[PDB]
RNA sequence: UAUUAUUUAUUUUAAAA
C-alpha cells in the first residue's frame, strides 16, 4: 500500500513465500527483493512529516522501541504470562488442543494428538525440519480419525502421506495401535431420607391437611352479547334468513379432515 | 488554544497539538517537559489504560469472539475469547455459536480482574485472564474510588486485618471481599 | 375525517333543569386475537363497572437474554368515565408490581407478557356532585382471568377489595399482601380497611374459579 | 424486423417455432405464454432464434458477462463490499478475485476507489457478484483500479451503445479533440481521463450533453463547441 | 452500574439478616447527607435546589397564576421533567400523578391558605426538573418541594366585585403545610428507610408513604423497586413500615424546616 | 384532450405529469432498489406508495387514495421478477382541481394515469396497460357524463371512478382494475355508465400510447 | 387422593407423603413438574415444602422409595382431543434440541438460508395474524446435505418460500436456531415453480423437483 | 409419471400455505370458514345500551353517549358510542348588507353545491390487535370510509343538525323555566362517534359501518337553552330524536371472486375455468389470498350508495357484479328490518 | 480462536516471511 500510494510503485506480491535459499537469484526475484528497501527511505519521510502535523510520532517511537526490545526464547523456557515482548515458535502450554477443536476430534483421543504432536516435533527437530514437513496437521488430523491399525494404512491415505510417515510406518502404526488399546484399557436417595425417616412424615401430612382446610349472574351490560358462539345463516330465494345448526358445520368439518388425509395416489 | 512553546525542537504529547512550526495547548492544565515530550498534563480526566495494569472490570456485552468489560476510559476494553482460561480448555463444537457459549459462565454484569495485555490504537485496553491470580470476583461487595487516587505499588491486591483481602484496582475499581484461599 | 371542527364545545348538562351486596358477572374466552381473554362486570349502588383485559403472550423477544420473563400491563381509556393518561399509567405501574410477585416469571425465559385492559365503561349514578380506586379490584381480578386462560403459570389466585379509596390485594388466602394502594380516605383506620378487603378477596378469589372450572 | 411493443400486446412470433427468451419478454409460469412486459423495439434475430425488448431504463440490474464500474463502499476480511448505482443492491468482490491474490496477503483497495469488474453471479435471490479478472478466460487487462479521472452517469442504453455498437461517434469525436483513456459500466458509469484536466472537464461535459440529446448527428457540434469554451 | 448475579446474593443475606448489614452500614432508619439550596430564582415565586448523596440532584421552581376557582379545579399543578426522559414515559407520568395526588388542593394541600377574594384564588405551579437520579426520586422530589414552598413568596393583594388589584413591592410569604413523601425498602422481614441505588436493586418490595400536618396522610403506595424480587409481604412487615416512618418523620421535619 | 409528459425529473429513476381539465398531478419511480428490513419481500417486489396533496400535510384522506392506488398498481406490476427489492412510487398533486372537501376522484384518476406512465418510463415489467377516468351523473338531467368538470361535480348525484387493465393492442379489456363509486344509482346506471366507460378508456390508451411512443422512440435506436 | 382438575393456588401435596400398604410403608417423594411450585406455607409458625399446582388442568403423575413427576397438563381431557388450545401450545412448547419443525424459507444467503419456524413436533404438531409468537432458526450450508457437506449451493437446494422439514441441532446463536436437512426425510415438502409465481411442485429425486400441470423442472433439496 | 404428494392435517396446512388450503375447501364448495359460498354471519345488537338515554324513567345524569350500539358478527366485536357537542355558528350571508346590488350579483354568481348542505359524522376507530403505538393503517382509513359515505349518502343533513336554541328564566322561586319556539345567535349539533372493535378475524369496515348505522338509528339530540359571557347548555333530561331518513340509511357486505384450479381436486379438466363467488369474507386465508373483492353499500328500494370494485385476482364478470348487487339486496333488506 | 472472525458484516492490532 504504501508503495502504490506514496512511492507510486505498481508491483505483484507474490515473492513472499518463495524459497529464498536459491542462488543466484531470479531477475524478478532481485528486482522484488530492492524494491523492499528502495522506496522505504522516501516513504520515511513521508509519513515522518504527517505524524508531525498529527503529533502521532510520539507514539509511534514508542512502539517502535518495543518492536526493537523483543526478545527471541525458547518454547520449553517461555514464560508462562503471555506477554507482547517475548517471542517463542510455541506459545501455549498444550497446542494440541487448538488442533483438536479446528478438526472436530472428540476428547477422548487428546492422549493420541499428545503423543502425535510430541513425536512430530522431535522428528522435526532431529532432521532440521519444519513439523509440516514431516507431517501436516491435514494428515495429523486424518492419522487420528482414521486410526490405522495395519502398517498398509498408514501408507494409503486419500491425502498423500510424507517420506517420514512413509519410513516410520511401522513405528506409527504402532503408536496408534497402543494408544488405541490403552483407550479400551480406561473404558443417592438416602441423604433425605433419614433427616425426616418415615414416622415424622405423619406430622408434616398432618399439618397439611388441617392447614388447607381454610380453603351465578348471566349479564349485567355485556354479558349476553359477547361470550355468544358463531351463527352462520344463509339467505333463501325468498330472502328470509336460515341459521345452520352446529351439527352442520360439525359435518363439514370431519368430511374436511377425512378426506384430506385420503390422498395417496395422483396420477 | 494559547501558545506554549516556539521551539520547533519538541516531540508533542497529550494535550498538545502542532500548528505553523508552533506549539498550542488543547486542554487547560499544566505544562509537562521529559526529556523531549512536551505535554499537557489536564485536571480532570478519565482512567486512561496502560500496558500490564491490574484493573477490575465489568462485562457488559458478549459479542463475536470478545468480551466488552467495564474498566472505566473512554471506551470499553476488549477480552478476547482465546485470552482466559476456558472451563474445557476449548470450545465443545459444533452445537452452538461463540457468544452463546460464552454466556454459560460470563454473562452480562459480571465482576472480574484482569491484566491489560496490549493496546490499540485508538487507546483501548486488551485485557487477558491467562493465570490463577485472574478470575471471577466473589464473597464480596463493590466500591468506586477516581482513578488518579491510586498509589503505584509494587502488589496490586493486599490482605487486610479482620480476614479481609482489598483488590485495589489502578483503574479506580475496588473489590472488597472476605479472604479466599 | 377527524377530531372535527376546533370551534365546537362540548355538551354542558346542567344540575338545575328537571329535579351490602355488589353483583358481579365473569366470563372468559372471548377474543381469538389473544391467548387469554376476560369480561369482569360489577354493579353496586349508583356506580357500573364493565372493563375487558386480553393477554397476548408469552411473546419471544428477538435477541433477548433475560432469565425471567417481562410482564406489560396498560390501561387504555374506554368510552364512558375518561381518567387522565397520567393516573392510567400509574395503575399500570402498581399493577405490574403485583404480577411480576404472581406469575411464574422464570417459567419464561427471553419473552415478555403484554396485557391490555380497556376499560369500556365506568357508569357512575351519583344524584348530586380518586374514582379510580373502585376499579382497581376489578381490574385485577380481570387480568388473573385472562392470564389463567393464557396458560400462563400464575403462583396461586390474585384479588382485592375497596375499602373507601383503601385497596389491598391478598395472596394465600389473604395471608399475605402483594399491592396496597390508598386515596382519599380518613386517618387511624386501618385494621378495618385490611378486614373489609379480606373479605372481599375471599369473595373474588372464589368466584374466579367459578367460571374457570365450567364452560 | 422491428417493431414497437408494449406490455399485454401480442407477441408476434408463432409458438411453433422455438424461440430464446431475453430481456423484454417473459414467461409465465402458470399460463405459459409469452408475453411483453417492458415498452419499446422488439428485436427477432432470424440456427437459433432469440428475442428482446430494447426498453428506456436507469436502474441497472445485475447480470453476468456484465462489465461495471464500482465503488468501493466497504472493507471485510474475506471480501469488499461494492455499490454498483446509488440506493441499488451492493455487490460482492472476493479478495480472491484479483491477478495474484493470495489468503496471506489483502489487496490494497480502499473504500471510494473505482473498479472495472465483470459481474460472475447474478441470481434473483441472491447478492451479485463481480471480480477483477475473468474466471472463466482469465481475462485481467482492463479490470481493477480507476485511478484519478471523472465518472459520468448516463443511461443504461446510452453506456450500451457506447461499449458495444462501433458505429456510435461519440468515442471517434472525442479523439479529433484530446487523447484520453475510457471505461464504460454498462450500470450507466463512464469513466473518462485526460493528461491535463482541461481535456477531462470538456470529455465530462459532452458525454452529459450527448447523453440528453438523442441525436446521433449532433455530437460533433457538441465537442466542438464545449472544447472551445473551455480555452476563454 | 449494574449489580453482577454473585454480589445480588451477597446483599441479600446481608440486609436480610436479624441484624440488617446495611452496604454503608447505617442504621434502617438513618438517612444520607443531604445538600439544600433556596431562593435562587429571582424569576420564580419560590425555588430550591437539593444534592443527594449518590449524585441525584432536582431543581424545584414555583410558579402562580390569578385563577377563577369556580371554575379552576385543581390550584395546585406539579410537572415534572426527568432529564434523559421523554415527556410521555411511563416513569414519568407515573410520579407526576403521584406528587399530584400528595400535593392536591383539598387535601394534602388546604385550597384556603391560596385564596384571594371570594371569586378568585392563586394557581400554584410547581415544576420539577430531576437532572441526576439513580433510584426512585419520589422522596427526593417531595423534599424539594418543601423547601421551595416552604420560602415561596406571592403578591400581596389590596383589597361590587372587580378584578384583583396586588401591591407593587410588598409580597405575602407563602404558608402551607407541604406534605412530605418517604419511599421504603422491605428486604425480606427488615424495613429499610432511604434505601440506596444498590439497596434498591435486591428488595422485595417498596413502600410509598404520604406525610402532612405531622400525621400519615394518603395517598400510601405498595410499588416495587426491581421487576427481579418481586415477593409479597406479610401485613405485620406493612405496619411495621407504616408505624416506623411515625417515629423519624418528626425528626425529619424539624431538620427540614429551619429554612 | 388530455396532456403528458415523460421523464421530466432527474434524480429518480422514472417519471410522469399528467394533466386534466385543472388537475395536475407529477409522479416519479425509482426502483428496483435496496428495500427496507419493514418492506422486503422474499419473493417478489414491495411497493412504497405515497401521494401528496397541494395544501396542507398529508391527511388520512391521502391514506385511502394511497390504499386506492396500491390496490390498482400491484396487480399491473410483476412483482415476483424483482425479488427482496424495493419500488418507490410517489405522487406530487400540484392542482386538485376538484373541491378537495367534497370529492377526491379527479386527484386519484389523474395519479394513477401518473403513476403508470412513471412506470413505463422506469422500466418495470407491466403485465399489461392501464387508464382511469373520472365518471359522473348529474341531479337535474341524469346523464352520465365523462371527466366531468369541477362544476359539474358539485350538481352530481353519484361520482365513479374507472380504472380498466388493456391487453394487445389496447383493445381488449382483461380486467377491471378499480370502479370506486359514491353517491345515488342503481344497478341499471351502473351497466350504463361501465359500458361507456370501457369505450372512454379505449381511447384513452389508445392515446397513451401515442404519447409514450412519441418520447420512449427518440431514445432508443 | 388428589381431585382431578386443579386451578392455580390448589395445593396438591407436599414433597414428602407416607402410607402403610401390605405392612410395609413407603414414603413418597413428590417433586414439581410443567404446572407446580414448591411453596412454603405457614399454619402454626413452622414452614413446610409444599406442592402447589399453577395451572388450570387435570394433574398427572409419573415416575422415573421411588420419585413421582406431580405435574399438571393446561386444559380440559375433552379440550385436548378438540385441540382448542393449538396457539396456547405453540408458545409454550419451545422447540427443545432433537426436535423436529416446519419452516419457511424466507431469505438465502450465499452459506446459509434463513428460515421461520412453523410448527413443531407434538403425525401429530402444534401450530398457532397478530399474535406475535413466531420462531426463526437459519439453515446452513455445511448442514444441508450429509454426502459433500462443505462447497454447496443452497440456491440449487432451497428457494424463498419453500417449506422445510428440517430437524433441529442446537440454539444457534440465541437469536436463530441451528437446523439441518442432512437426512432422506428431510428437505422441501412443499414448494411452487418461480417462487410461488407457478404450479404446485412435487418431489421427485432426492434433488429434483418438478409440477405436473406445467410440466417444468427445479432443483431442490427434497424429502422423500 | 405418478407421484403422491405429502399428507397435512388441516391445522398445519393453513398455515404453511392459505392460498392451498382455500382451493381445497372450495373444492368441496366450503370455505376455511366452514361455510358455504354465499353463507354470511349472524349479527346481534344492542341499541342505546351505553346510551345516556338507555332509561327512560332514570336518565342518568352524569352520562355523556347520546346513543349507542354493541354488534357482534361471527367472532368480531364492535362497540360504537355516540357523544356530540355544540357549535355557534355566525352569520356571514351577504344578506346582511342590506344592499340589493350585492345580494343580486351574489345570486347569479352562485354556483350550486348539492353535497354543502349535508353534513356527517368524526368517527375514531380503534381496531385492538394486541399492539401499542399511533393509529393504525387500518383505523385512519376505516374513519374516513365512514366520514366520506356518511357525507355522500346524505345521511345527515345539515337542517337536521340545528339546535332550536331555548332561554331558561328565573320566575320567581319555580327556580328557573325554559322556553321553546327569529332568533339572532344560532347553533348546530356537532356529532362525534367512537368506535372500538375487538377479536378481528378479518376486514371489518362493514361491521363499523352497519354498527354504526344501529347507532345513528338511536340517538336523541338534548334540547338547549341559555340563561337570562352566558354560553349555551342542554337539558338534562328532554330530547329530541335524530330524524334521520330511512330512505337513504344503507349497509354494507363484502363478496369476492376466486378461481378454481385444477390442482386442487387428466387434462381436458385443466382448461376448466369456473370462478366462483364468496359472500362476507373472513379469516386469515380468505383476506390474503382473494385479491378481487366486491364491497357494497346498499339502501332499501334497491337503491346503491356506495360500491368499491377491485379487480387484482380473477376476471370479474358481469355475471358476478348482478350476482353481487342482489345478493347485497337481501341482506341490507335484512338488517334494517330484523331488529325494528 | 485477532496470522482468529463478523455476509448485505460494529473488528476496534491483516503487519513480516
Amino acid at each position: 500500500y504504501l508503495l502504490e500510494n506514496f512511492a507510486n510503485f505498481k508491483t505483484s506480491k507474490k515473492y513472499q513465500l518463495a524459497d529464498w535459499r536459491i542462488r543466484p537469484l531470479s531477475k524478478p526475484m532481485t528486482a522484488y527483493a530492492r524494491a523492499d528497501t528502495h522506496f522505504l527511505l522516501n516513504i520515511y519521510d513521508q509519513l515522518r512529516n504527517k505524524l508531525i502535523e498529527s503529533n502521532k510520532l510520539a507514539g509511534v517511537l514508542y512502539e517502535s522501541r518495543n518492536v526493537a526490545k523483543r526478545r527471541f526464547e525458547y518454547s520449553k523456557y517461555r514464560p508462562l504470562t503471555p506477554s507482547s515482548e517475548v517471542y517463542s515458535p510455541i506459545e501455549k502450554e498444550s497446542p494440541w488442543k487448538i488442533l483438536m477443536y479446528q478438526y472436530n476430534i472428540p476428547p477422548e483421543r487428546e492422549v493420541l494428538v499428545r503423543e502425535l504432536y510430541q513425536w512430530r516435533d522431535l522428528i522435526a527437530r532431529r532432521d532440521d525440519e519444519s513439523p509440516r514437513f514431516v507431517m501436516p496437521n491435514q494428515l495429523l488430523a486424518a492419522l487420528v480419525a482414521y486410526t490405522p491399525t495395519d502398517v498398509i494404512g498408514v501408507v494409503s491415505l486419500t491425502n498423500g502421506v510424507t517420506e517420514h510417515v512413509r519410513q516410520n510406518a511401522k513405528l506409527l502404526a504402532n503408536l496408534i495401535r497402543d494408544a488405541l488399546r490403552n483407550i479400551k484399557n480406561t473404558n443417592a436417595d438416602g441423604i433425605l431420607l433419614e433427616t425426616i425417616s418415615v414416622p415424622q412424615i405423619r406430622d408434616v401430612m398432618e399439618r397439611f391437611s388441617v392447614l388447607c382446610n381454610s380453603n351465578t349472574n348471566s349479564s349485567i351490560l355485556l354479558g349476553k352479547i359477547l361470550p355468544r358462539e358463531e351463527h352462520d345463516i344463509a339467505y333463501s330465494k325468498d330472502g328470509l334468513p336460515n341459521k345452520v345448526k352446529t351439527e352442520d358445520i360439525r359435518i363439514r368439518a370431519q368430511n374436511f379432515k377425512s378426506a384430506l388425509a385420503n390422498l395417496e395416489d395422483i396420477i | 488554544g494559547e501558545l506554549v512553546t516556539d521551539d520547533p525542537i519538541w516531540m508533542r504529547g497529550h494535550g498538545t497539538y502542532f500548528l505553523d512550526n508552533m506549539t498550542y495547548s488543547s486542554v487547560a492544565g499544566t505544562v509537562s517537559r521529559v526529556n523531549r515530550l512536551l505535554s499537557v498534563i489536564p485536571l480532570k480526566g478519565r482512567y486512561a489504560p496502560e500496558t500490564g495494569d491490574h484493573v477490575v472490570g465489568r462485562i457488559a456485552e458478549v459479542g463475536n469472539k470478545r468480551w466488552k468489560v467495564d474498566i472505566g476510559g473512554k471506551q470499553h476494553a476488549v477480552l478476547m475469547l482465546g485470552s482466559v482460561n476456558l472451563p474445557g480448555g476449548i470450545l465443545r463444537r459444533k452445537s452452538e455459536s461463540d457468544e452463546l457459549q460464552m454466556r454459560s459462565f460470563l454473562k452480562e454484569g459480571d465482576l472480574l480482574n484482569a491484566e491489560v495485555q496490549s493496546l490499540f490504537q485508538d487507546g483501548s485496553a486488551s485485557l487477558h485472564t491467562r493465570s490463577l491470580k485472574y478470575g471471577k470476583l466473589r464473597n464480596g461487595m463493590f466500591c468506586q474510588v477516581p482513578s488518579s487516587l491510586i498509589v503505584r505499588a509494587k502488589n496490586h491486591t493486599h490482605n487486610l486485618p479482620g480476614n479481609i483481602t482489598v483488590v485495589l484496582g489502578v483503574n479506580g475499581y475496588i473489590w472488597l471481599r472476605k479472604t479466599s484461599q | 375525517r377527524l377530531l372535527g371542527p376546533a370551534a365546537a364545545k362540548p355538551m354542558a348538562f346542567s344540575n338545575t333543569t328537571t329535579h351490602s351486596e355488589q353483583e358481579l358477572s365473569l366470563h372468559t374466552g372471548f377474543i381469538e386475537n389473544c391467548n387469554g381473554s376476560a369480561l369482569v362486570e360489577a354493579r353496586s349502588l349508583g356506580h357500573q363497572t364493565s372493563l375487558i383485559t386480553a393477554v397476548y403472550g408469552p411473546r419471544s423477544i428477538r435477541g433477548s437474554f433475560t432469565s425471567q420473563g417481562t410482564i406489560s400491563i396498560q390501561l387504555k381509556n374506554g368510552l364512558l368515565e375518561k381518567y387522565n393518561t397520567n393516573e392510567l399509567k400509574e395503575v399500570s405501574s402498581f399493577l405490574m408490581g403485583i404480577f411480576n410477585s404472581v406469575v411464574n416469571l422464570s417459567r419464561y425465559p427471553k419473552s415478555g407478557i403484554d396485557i391490555f385492559v380497556y376499560l369500556t365503561y365506568d357508569k357512575d349514578l351519583t344524584n348530586n356532585p380518586s374514582q379510580i380506586s373502585s376499579l382497581i379490584p376489578h381490574c385485577i381480578t380481570s387480568i388473573t382471568l385472562a392470564l389463567a386462560d393464557a396458560g400462563i403459570e400464575l403462583v396461586d389466585m390474585a384479588g382485592a377489595g375497596e375499602a373507601n379509596g383503601t385497596v389491598v390485594s391478598f395472596i394465600k388466602n389473604g395471608e399475605e399482601i402483594v399491592g396496597f394502594w390508598k386515596d382519599d380516605g380518613d386517618d387511624e383506620d386501618l385494621l378495618e380497611c385490611l378486614d373489609r378487603c379480606k373479605e372481599q378477596y375471599n369473595r373474588y378469589r372464589d368466584l374466579m374459579i367459578s367460571c374457570l372450572m365450567n364452560q | 424486423m422491428s417493431t414497437f411493443i408494449f406490455p399485454g400486446d401480442s407477441f408476434p412470433v408463432d409458438p411453433t417455432t422455438p424461440v430464446k427468451l431475453g430481456p423484454g419478454i417473459y414467461c409465465d409460469p402458470n399460463t405459459q405464454e409469452i408475453r411483453p412486459v417492458n415498452t419499446g423495439v422488439l428485436h427477432v434475430s432470424a440456427g437459433v432464434q432469440t428475442a428482446y425488448i430494447d426498453y428506456s431504463s436507469k436502474r441497472y440490474i445485475p447480470s453476468v458477462n456484465d462489465f461495471v464500474i464500482g465503488v468501493i463502499i466497504g472493507t471485510f476480511s474475506d471480501s469488499y463490499k461494492v455499490s454498483l448505482q446509488n440506493f441499488s443492491s451492493s455487490v460482492s468482490l472476493s479478495y480472491m478475485a484479483f491477478p495474484n491474490a493470495s489468503k496471506k496477503n489483502r489487496p490494497t483497495l480502499q473504500v471510494g476507489d473505482l473498479v472495472y469488474a465483470r459481474v460472475c453471479t447474478a441470481e434473483k435471490e441472491l447478492e451479485a457478484e463481480i471480480e477483477c479478472f475473468d474466471s472463466t478466460t482469465g481475462r485481467d487487462a482492463g479490470f481493477g483500479i480507476l485511478e484519478d479521472g471523472m465518472i459520468i452517469d448516463v443511461n443504461l442504453n446510452f453506456a450500451r451503445q457506447l461499449l458495444f455498437n462501433n458505429d456510435f461517434p461519440l468515442l471517434k469525436v472525442l479523439a479529433a479533440h484530446t487523447k484520453f483513456e475510457v471505461a464504460i459500466g454498462l450500470n450507466g458509469k463512464i469513466w473518462v481521463k485526460c493528461e491535463e484536466l482541461s481535456n477531462t472537464l470538456a470529455c465530462y461535459r459532452t458525454i452529459m450533453e450527448c447523453c440528453q440529446k438523442n441525436d446521433t448527428a449532433a455530437f460533433k457540434d457538441i465537442a466542438k463547441r464545449q472544447f472551445k469554451e473551455i480555452l476563454t | 452500574m449494574s449489580l453482577s448475579v454473585a454480589e445480588k446474593s451477597y446483599l441479600y443475606d446481608s440486609l436480610a439478616s436479624t441484624p440488617s448489614i446495611r452496604p454503608d452500614g447505617r442504621l434502617p432508619h438513618q438517612f444520607r447527607p443531604i445538600e439544600i439550596f433556596t431562593d435562587f430564582l429571582p424569576s420564580s415565586n419560590g425555588s430550591s435546589r437539593i444534592i443527594a448523596s449518590d449524585g441525584s440532584e432536582c431543581i424545584v421552581s414555583i410558579k402562580s397564576k390569578v385563577v377563577d376557582h369556580h371554575v379552576e379545579n385543581e390550584l395546585l399543578q406539579v410537572d415534572v421533567d426527568i432529564a434523559g426522559q421523554r415527556d410521555d414515559a411511563l416513569v414519568v407520568e407515573t410520579i407526576t400523578s403521584l406528587l399530584n395526588k400528595v400535593l392536591k388542593s383539598g387535601s394534602g394541600v388546604d385550597s384556603s391558605k391560596l385564596q384571594l377574594t371570594k371569586k378568585y384564588s392563586f394557581k400554584i405551579f410547581v415544576d420539577v426538573l430531576v437532572i441526576s437520579s439513580h433510584s426512585h426520586p419520589v422522596s427526593l422530589i417531595s423534599f424539594a418541594i418543601y423547601s421551595a414552598l416552604n420560602s415561596t413568596y406571592l403578591p400581596k393583594l389590596i383589597s361590587v366585585e372587580e378584578l384583583p388589584t396586588f401591591h407593587d413591592y410588598d409580597m405575602v410569604k407563602l404558608d402551607i403545610n407541604p406534605p412530605l413523601v418517604f419511599i421504603l425498602a422491605v428486604v425480606g422481614n427488615n424495613m429499610l428507610l432511604d434505601p440506596a441505588a444498590n439497596e434498591s436493586e435486591v428488595a422485595n418490595n417498596g413502600l410509598i408513604i404520604s406525610w402532612s400536618n405531622g400525621k400519615i396522610t394518603s395517598p400510601i403506595r405498595s410499588v416495587a423497586l426491581n421487576d427481579s424480587n418481586v415477593k409479597s409481604f406479610k401485613p405485620h412487615l406493612l405496619k411495621q413500615g407504616l408505624a416506623m416512618v411515625e417515629k423519624y418523620a418528626p425528626d425529619v421535619v424539624r431538620s427540614l424546616e429551619n429554612l | 384532450s388530455v396532456q403528458a409528459e415523460i421523464g421530466i425529473l432527474d434524480h429518480v429513476d422514472g417519471s410522469s405529469e399528467f394533466v386534466s381539465q385543472d388537475t395536475k398531478v407529477i409522479c416519479s419511480v425509482t426502483g428496483p432498489i435496496e428495500p427496507k428490513a419493514r418492506q422486503e419481500l422474499p419473493t417478489q417486489l414491495a411497493l412504497e406508495i405515497i401521494v401528496r396533496p397541494a395544501k396542507g400535510v398529508a391527511t388520512t384522506r391521502e391514506k385511502v387514495l394511497e390504499d386506492k392506488l396500491r390496490a390498482v398498481l400491484t396487480p399491473l406490476i410483476t412483482r415476483h421478477c424483482y425479488p427482496r427489492q424495493l419500488c418507490q412510487i410517489t405522487c406530487q398533486i400540484l392542482e386538485s382541481g376538484e373541491d378537495e372537501a367534497e370529492f377526491s376522484l379527479r386527484e386519484l384518476s389523474c395519479c394513477i394515469n401518473a403513476a403508470f406512465l412513471a412506470l413505463v418510463d422506469a422500466g418495470i415489467a407491466l403485465n399489461s396497460m392501464c387508464a382511469s377516468i373520472p365518471i359522473a351523473i348529474i341531479k337535474d338531467t341524469s346523464d352520465i357524463i365523462v371527466d366531468p368538470t369541477a362544476e359539474q361535480l358539485k350538481i352530481s348525484l353519484s361520482v365513479h371512478t374507472l380504472a380498466l387493465e388493456f391487453v394487445n393492442g389496447g383493445k381488449v379489456v382483461k380486467n377491471v382494475l378499480l370502479l370506486d363509486s359514491n353517491g345515488d344509482f342503481n344497478e341499471d346506471q351502473l351497466f350504463s355508465l361501465l359500458e361507456l366507460g370501457e369505450q372512454k378508456c379505449q381511447e384513452l390508451v389508445t392515446n397513451i400510447r401515442r404519447i409514450i411512443q412519441d418520447n420512449i422512440s427518440p431514445r432508443l435506436v | 387422593q388428589f381431585p382431578e382438575i386443579a386451578y392455580p393456588g390448589k395445593l396438591i401435596c407436599p414433597q414428602y407423603g407416607t402410607e402403610n400398604k401390605d405392612g410395609e410403608d413407603i414414603i413418597f417423594n413428590y417433586v414439581p413438574g410443567p404446572g407446580t411450585k414448591l411453596i412454603q406455607y405457614e399454619h402454626n409458625g413452622r414452614t413446610l415444602e409444599a406442592i402447589t399446582a399453577t395451572l388450570v388442568g387435570t394433574v398427572r403423575c409419573e415416575e422415573e422409595v421411588k420419585n413421582i413427576l406431580v405435574s399438571v397438563l393446561p386444559g380440559t381431557e375433552k379440550g385436548r382431543k378438540t385441540n382448542k388450545y393449538a396457539n396456547n401450545d405453540f408458545a409454550n412448547n419451545l422447540p427443545k434440541e432433537g426436535d423436529i419443525v416446519l419452516t419457511r424459507v424466507t431469505r438465502l444467503s450465499l452459506q446459509r438460508a434463513n428460515v421461520e419456524i412453523l410448527a413443531v413436533e407434538d403425525a401429530t404438531f402444534s401450530v398457532s395474524s397478530d399474535l406475535g409468537e413466531t420462531f426463526r432458526g437459519i439453515i446452513r450450508s455445511q448442514d444441508v446435505r450429509s454426502t459433500d457437506r462443505d462447497r454447496v449451493k443452497v440456491i440449487e437446494c432451497f428457494k424463498p418460500g419453500d417449506i422445510v422439514r428440517a430437524q433441529v441441532l442446537s440454539l444457534g446463536d440465541g437469536t436463530n436456531y441451528y437446523l439441518t436437512t442432512a437426512r432422506n426425510d428431510l428437505g422441501v415438502v412443499f414448494a411452487r415453480a418461480a417462487n410461488g409465481a407457478g404450479g404446485l411442485m412435487y418431489a421427485t429425486d432426492w434433488q429434483m423437483m418438478t409440477s405436473p400441470v406445467t410440466g417444468a423442472t427445479e432443483k431442490r433439496k427434497c424429502a422423500k | 409419471i405418478e407421484i403422491h404428494p405429502i399428507t397435512f392435517p388441516p391445522e398445519v396446512l393453513a398455515r404453511i400455505s392459505p392460498e392451498l388450503s382455500l382451493q381445497r375447501h372450495l373444492s368441496l364448495g366450503i370455505r376455511p370458514c366452514l361455510r358455504k359460498y354465499e353463507e354470511f354471519r349472524d349479527v346481534a345488537i344492542e341499541n342505546n345500551t351505553l346510551s345516556r338515554y338507555a332509561d327512560a324513567g332514570n336518565i342518568d345524569t352524569k352520562n355523556n353517549i347520546l346513543g349507542s350500539n354493541v354488534l357482534k358478527s361471527g367472532k368480531t366485536i364492535v362497540i360504537t358510542s355516540i357523544t356530540g357537542g355544540i357549535i355557534e355558528e355566525t352569520s356571514a350571508a351577504i344578506k346582511d348588507l342590506d344592499d340589493f346590488g350585492e345580494e343580486e350579483l351574489f345570486e347569479v354568481t352562485k354556483e350550486e353545491d348539492i353535497i354543502a348542505n349535508y353534513a356527517s359524522v368524526y368517527p375514531v376507530v380503534e381496531v385492538e390487535r394486541g399492539r401499542v403505538g399511533a393509529c393504525t393503517d387500518e383505523e385512519m382509513t376505516i374513519s374516513q370510509k365512514l366520514h366520506d359515505s356518511i357525507l355522500h349518502s346524505r345521511i345527515l343533513p345539515k337542517k337536521a343538525l340545528k339546535v332550536k336554541a331555548g332561554v331558561r328564566s328565573a320566575n320567581e322561586d319555580g327556580t328557573f323555566s325554559v322556553l321553546y319556539p327569529k332568533m339572532k345567535r344560532k347553533w348546530s349539533y356537532v356529532l362525534y362517534a367512537k368506535i372500538v372493535v375487538l377479536s378481528r378475524t378479518g376486514p371489518v369496515f362493514d361491521l363499523c359501518w352497519n354498527s354504526l348505522m344501529y347507532a345513528l338509528q338511536s340517538v336523541k339530540l338534548p334540547r338547549a337553552f341559555i340563561d337570562e359571557t352566558y354560553e349555551i347548555i342542554c337539558d338534562q333530561t328532554k330530547s329530541v330524536p335524530l330524524m334521520i331518513n330511512a330512505k337513504n340509511i344503507a349497509f354494507a357486505s363484502n363478496y369476492g371472486i376466486v378461481e378454481l384450479d385444477p390442482e386442487c381436486q387428466v387434462d381436458i379438466d385443466m382448461d376448466k375455468l369456473n370462478t366462483v363467488l364468496i359472500a362476507d369474507l373472513d379469516t386469515e386465508a380468505e383476506e390474503t389470498s382473494i385479491h378481487s373483492t366486491i364491497s357494497i353499500l346498499a339502501a332499501p328500494s334497491g337503491n346503491y350508495k356506495q360500491l368499491t370494485l377491485v379487480g387484482g385476482g380473477a376476471k370479474i364478470t358481469p355475471e358476478m357484479i348482478k350476482r353481487s348487487l342482489l345478493l347485497s339486496r337481501v341482506r341490507a333488506d335484512d338488517l334494517s328490518t330484523r331488529f325494528n
